[PDB]
C-alpha cells in the first residue's frame, strides 16, 4: 500500500459517513429553517454537531496521508480540505477565547443598537430600524443619527473585541504557516497547480489593486455624478470637490448605493420595467415563476430540475405557524437532493431571483459527480457569480419578451437603457471601491502594517483616498467602524463580492460572445445558447475539483480576474458620465469634512 | 400449465442487498413473461444475446433469477463489460452474458425518512468479482499494511456499506430493485418454455 491509495481508501470511507453525515444536518438545517421550532432546532444543531464531530476527526485522520506523497489532483484537492486544521492549531486557551469574541461581536452586532440625541429612548436595533433610516430617510440628520450611533454604541463595543480577534486569528493563521489572517484568507484563490494555472495568495493582492486601478475611471465618474444629484439634495452637506458624506450613500456603511437611485436615477420620468404588474395579470405562481427559470436553464443545455426539487423545495411561505425566515437560499443537501428555500413573490425581483438561485442549483447538479468536498464553486466567488448572470440575462427586454412578461412592445430607449445601468453601477460598481478599501485595510491590520493605535486614523484615510468616501463625524481610535459591518464582525472574508462582481462580467461577456450575441452586453441574454451552456457546465460540473484559474478559463479563456468584461457592461454608461460630468469635478480632495 | 414463480421474485416485499444479492433457480414452469408488467416509475428493461419482443417461444435449461437493490447510478453498471463498486465488487455479469437486467425505482418501497440502512453494497474488495460471483464476506478491508486484527481502525475498513435510502434522495441515489434474468442453455432437457 501507498500513502496515495491509502489515502483514496480513507477518502472513499470519508466521503460515505460525511456524505452521509453532511445529508443529515442539510435535512435537519432544511427542516429548522422551513419550520423553524425550538424542536427542529436542536436537531438542525445536533445533525450539525455529529457533523462537525466527524469532520472535525476526519481532519485529525487526514493529516496522517502526506500530501507531499500525493499526485492525483481529486485526492489532493480533497485531502487539502480536510487536513486544514483552522482554530483547531490554537490552545483550548485561544480557541475558548476566539470563540468567546467571535460570538461576542456577532452578538454585539446583532443585538446592539443606537439611540436618538433627540430622543433617547428610540434605541433603534440596526435591523430592521438604523436600516431603514439609512435606506430610505432623506434627513441629513436623521440618518447622520444612525451612522455615528451605530458606530459607538456598536462600533466602540467591537474595537477591544476586534483587536483581540485579529491577535487571536493572526495566531491561527501563523501556526497554520500563513503570513498573517489575510494570508490565510487570500489562500482560497491559492492554486498549486501545474500548466501556469498556479496562483499565488498575493496574486490576488496586486490583482485585485491592479483591476480597481480600472474600475476608478467609472468609479469616479459615478462618483462625481453621484456627488453632484446628491449635491441637489443636502446641498450645503456636499462639497463639489469633497468626497462623499458616509451616511447619505444608502446603505449604513455605504456598502451599496442602491438606494441613491431615487436621488440619482438620470432621467427619472422614463419609468423602470416592471413586469411585476404583467405577472399578476396573467395569475402566475411560485411554480409559474421556476418552471420559467426551468426553461430558461433548459433552453441552454442544462438539465431542467430534479423532481425532488420540485417536490421538497420551499418555493413559497408555507404559513399556517409554520415560520421561515423569508430569504432565497438553494441548498444542496447532497445524495441528488436539490432544493431551493424561497418565499416568492409573484413580483420580477423574485423571478429575478428564482433564476439566480435555481443558477445555484445548476451549478450544485453539475458538480455533483465531483468528489464530495469538490463539490462547490471552484472557489468563494465562483458561485455567486454564476447565479449573477442569471438574472442578467433574465432581466433584460428581450427574455422579458419572449416569456410573454414585457409585451411584445419592443420597448427600451438611450435613456431608459442609461438608468437601468446608472441602477446597476450603483449596485455593482459602487461597492466594488467600498470592497476593495475595506479588505485591503484588514490584509493591512492582519499583516500588522496598520497599528492599533491608528486603525481608524488609517481606515479613514483609506476610505477618503480610495472610496472617496469621508467620515461626518471624526472617529478616534475608541471608533471601530469596519466592525460596524456585518462582515468584518462576523468573520467573513470579503473580497468574494469583488471578485465574484468581475467573474459575472467575465463569465457573462464569454457566453455572449458565444451567443453570437450582437450589441451592448448588458442587453444579452444567453437563452437558447446551448453552446454558452455547454461552456458554462464544463465549469460548472468542475466543482472545486480543478482550480478557479483553469475553472475561469473553461468559460472566459483568460486564467484570471479580467476587469475589462466588466468595464465594456458599463461602458454606455461611462461615455454618458464622462459627458455629463464634463463641466464637473472627477475626483474628491480627501481633506474637506462636512464637521471643518 | 405450471405458472413460474416470478411473482415470488419481482414483488417480494423486501429484496436482497446487492453484495448479498439473491438467485433463484426457475425450472419446470411456463415462464410468462408476458406479465412482467412495467412496475414502476423510471423502469428500465435491458436484454443481451436474446429478444424480450415476444421471443417467449424459447426454451431454457435453466433460468437464473438474480435480484437486489442498488442506487440508479449503479443500474448501468447491471450490464456485460461495466465496472464500478457494484460491478465490481458485488454483482458482476459476464462479456457473454445472455440475459435480462430489469430496473425500477423502488423509492416508495425502499427509503424512510430516518433513512433505510437495511440494503447494503460492497465497498472495498481486494480482487474484482468473477461473473456471477457472490461475496458475503464480512472481513474488515485491510488498505494498510498493518493488520487489521478484525476490527476497524486505521488504514482498517469494514468492506461494506449502507445505502442509507431516504425518499427525499435525488433520483441518482433512489434504490432500484434490480432483476437479472439468467437464461442457461445446455445439452440439456430444456424444461422453461412458457407459450
Ligand atoms: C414542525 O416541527 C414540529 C416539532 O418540531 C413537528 O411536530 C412533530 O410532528 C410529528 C408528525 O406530525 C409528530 O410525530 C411529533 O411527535 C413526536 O414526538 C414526541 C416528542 O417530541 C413524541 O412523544 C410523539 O410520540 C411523536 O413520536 C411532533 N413533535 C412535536 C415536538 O411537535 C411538525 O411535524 C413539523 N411540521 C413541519 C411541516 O415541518
Ligand atoms: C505562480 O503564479 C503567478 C501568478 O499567479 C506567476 O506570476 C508565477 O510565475 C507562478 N509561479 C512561478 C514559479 O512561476
Ligand atoms: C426537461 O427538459 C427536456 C430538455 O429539453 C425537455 O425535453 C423536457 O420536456 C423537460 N421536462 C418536461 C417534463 O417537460
Ligand atoms: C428562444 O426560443 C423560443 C422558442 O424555443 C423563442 O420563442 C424565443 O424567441 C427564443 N429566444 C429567446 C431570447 O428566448
Ligand atoms: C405483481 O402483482 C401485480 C398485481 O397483481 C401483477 O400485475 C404483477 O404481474 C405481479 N408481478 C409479477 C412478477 O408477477
Ligand atoms: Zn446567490
Amino acid at each position: 500500500s501507498t500513502t496515495e491509495e491509502l489515502a483514496k481508501t480513507f477518502l472513499e470511507t470519508f466521503n460515505y459517513e460525511a456524505q452521509e453525515l453532511s445529508y443529515q444536518s442539510s435535512v435537519a438545517s432544511w427542516n429548522y429553517n422551513t419550520n423553524i421550532t425550538d424542536e427542529n432546532a436542536k436537531n438542525m444543531n445536533e445533525a450539525g454537531a455529529k457533523w462537525s464531530a466527524y469532520y472535525e476527526e476526519q481532519s485529525k485522520l487526514a493529516q496522517t496521508y502526506p500530501l507531499a506523497e500525493i499526485q492525483d489532483a481529486k485526492i489532493k484537492r480533497q485531502l487539502q480540505a480536510l487536513q486544514q486544521s483552522g482554530s483547531s492549531v490554537l490552545s483550548a486557551d485561544k480557541s475558548q477565547r476566539l470563540n468567546t469574541i467571535l460570538n461576542a461581536m456577532s452578538t454585539i452586532y446583532s443585538t446592539g443598537k443606537a439611540c436618538n440625541p433627540n430622543n433617547p429612548q428610540e434605541c433603534l436595533l440596526l435591523e430592521p430600524g438604523l436600516d431603514n433610516i439609512m435606506e430610505n430617510s432623506k434627513d441629513y440628520n436623521e440618518r447622520l443619527w444612525a451612522w455615528e450611533g451605530w458606530r459607538a454604541e456598536v462600533g466602540k463595543q467591537l474595537r477591544p473585541l476586534y483587536e483581540e480577534y485579529v491577535a487571536l486569528k493572526n495566531e491561527m493563521a501563523r501556526a497554520n504557516n500563513y503570513e498573517d489572517y489575510g494570508d490565510y484568507w487570500r489562500g482560497d484563490y491559492e492554486e498549486e497547480w501545474t500548466g501556469g494555472y498556479n496562483y499565488s495568495r498575493n496574486q490576488l493582492i496586486q490583482d485585485v489593486e491592479d483591476t480597481f486601478e480600472q474600475i476608478k475611471p467609472l468609479y469616479q465618474h459615478l462618483h462625481a455624478y453621484v456627488r453632484a444629484k446628491l449635491m441637489d439634495t443636502y446641498p450645503s452637506r456636499i462639497s463639489r470637490t469633497g468626497c462623499l458624506p458616509a451616511h447619505l450613500l444608502g446603505d449604513m456603511w455605504g456598502r451599496f448605493w442602491t438606494n441613491l437611485y431615487p436621488l440619482t436615477v438620470p432621467f427619472g420620468q422614463k419609468p423602470n420595467i416592471d413586469v411585476t404588474d404583467a405577472m399578476v395579470n396573467q395569475n402566475w405562481d411560485a411554480r409559474r415563476i421556476f418552471k420559467e427559470a426551468e426553461k430558461f436553464f433548459v433552453s441552454v443545455g442544462l438539465p431542467n430540475m430534479t423532481q425532488g426539487f420540485w417536490e421538497n423545495s420551499m418555493l413559497t411561505e408555507p404559513g399556517d405557524g409554520r415560520k421561515v425566515v423569508c430569504h432565497p437560499t438553494a441548498w444542496d443537501l447532497g445524495k441528488g437532493d436539490f432544493r431551493i428555500k424561497m418565499c416568492t413573490k409573484v413580483t420580477m425581483d423574485d423571478f429575478l431571483t428564482a433564476h439566480h438561485e435555481m443558477g445555484h442549483i445548476q451549478y450544485d447538479m453539475a458538480y455533483a459527480a465531483q468528489p464530495f468536498l469538490l463539490r462547490n464553486g471552484a472557489n468563494e466567488g465562483f458561485h455567486e457569480a454564476v447565479g449573477e448572470i442569471m438574472s442578467l440575462s433574465a432581466a433584460t427586454p428581450n427574455h422579458l419578451k419572449t416569456i410573454g412578461l414585457l409585451s411584445p412592445a419592443f420597448s427600451e430607449d438611450n435613456e431608459t437603457e442609461i438608468n437601468f445601468l446608472l441602477k446597476q453601477a450603483l449596485t455593482i460598481v459602487g461597492t466594488l471601491p467600498f470592497t476593495y478599501m475595506l479588505e485591503k485595510w484588514r490584509w493591512m491590520v492582519f499583516k500588522g502594517a496598520i497599528p492599533k493605535e491608528q486603525w481608524m486614523q488609517k481606515w479613514w484615510e483609506m476610505k477618503r483616498n480610495i472610496v472617496g468616501v469621508v467620515e461626518p463625524v471624526p472617529h478616534d481610535e475608541t471608533y471601530c467602524d469596519p466592525a460596524s459591518l456585518f462582515h468584518v464582525a462576523n468573520d467573513y472574508s470579503f473580497i468574494r463580492y469583488y471578485t465574484r462582481t468581475i467573474y459575472q462580467f467575465q463569465f457573462q461577456e464569454a457566453l455572449c460572445q458565444i451567443a453570437k450575441h450582437e450589441g451592448p452586453l448588458h442587453k444579452c441574454d444567453i437563452s437558447n445558447s446551448t453552446e454558452a451552456g455547454k461552456k458554462l457546465l464544463e465549469m460548472l460540473s468542475l466543482g472545486r475539483s480543478e482550480p478557479w484559474t483553469l475553472a475561469l478559463e473553461r468559460v472566459v479563456g483568460a486564467k484570471n480576474m479580467n476587469v475589462t468584461p466588466l468595464l465594456n457592461y458599463f461602458e454606455p454608461l461611462f461615455t454618458w458620465l464622462k459627458e455629463q460630468n464634463r463641466n464637473s469635478f472627477v475626483g474628491w480632495d480627501t481633506d474637506w469634512r462636512p464637521y471643518s | 400449465t405450471n405458472l413460474c414463480p416470478f411473482d415470488e421474485v419481482f414483488n417480494a416485499t423486501r429484496f436482497a442487498s446487492v453484495y448479498a444479492w439473491n438467485r433463484k433457480r426457475i425450472s419446470n414452469c411456463v415462464a410468462d413473461y408476458s406479465v412482467l408488467y412495467n412496475l414502476a416509475p423510471f423502469f428500465t428493461f435491458k436484454c443481451y444475446g436474446v429478444s424480450p419482443t415476444k421471443l417467449n417461444d424459447l426454451c431454457f435449461t435453466n433460468v437464473y433469477a438474480d435480484s437486489f437493490v442498488i442506487r440508479g447510478d449503479e443500474v448501468r453498471q447491471i450490464a456485460p463489460g461495466q465496472t464500478g463498486n457494484i460491478a465490481d465488487y458485488n454483482y458482476k455479469l459476464p462479456d457473454d452474458f445472455t440475459g435480462c437486467v430489469i430496473a425500477w425505482n423502488s423509492n416508495k418501497l425502499d427509503s424512510k425518512v430516518s433513512g433505510n440502512y437495511n440494503y447494503l453494497y460492497r465497498l472495498f474488495r481486494k480482487s474484482n468479482l468473477k461473473p456471477f460471483e457472490r461475496d458475503i464476506s464480512t472481513e474488515i478491508y485491510q488498505a494498510g499494511n498493518k493488520p487489521c486484527n478484525g476490527v476497524a481502525g486505521f488504514n482498517c475498513y469494514f468492506p461494506l456499506r449502507s445505502y442509507s435510502f431516504r425518499p427525499t434522495y435525488g433520483v441518482g441515489h433512489q434504490p432500484y430493485r434490480v432483476v437479472v434474468l439468467s437464461f442457461e442453455l445446455l445439452h440439456a432437457p430444456a424444461t422453461v418454455c412458457g407459450p
